[PDB]
């Protein structure tokens, strides 16, 4: 999920934005 | 070297920024 994608790995803008409501 | 990870309060801040009015951690 978001912690493994953005914190452990690196996440792109669109990955991050897709987590938004 | 500089790092690209968003963890903790940085990840929270990033979601506030990019989600804007859409918000996050909500249910409709």
């Amino acid at each position: 999920g978001i912690v493994e994608q953005c914190c452990t790995s690196i996440c792109s803008l669109y990955q991050l934005e897709n987590y938004c409501n | 070297f500089v790092n690209q990870h968003l963890c903790g309060s940085h990840l929270v801040e990033a979601l506030y920024l990019v989600c804007g009015e859409r918000g996050f951690f909500n249910t409709p």
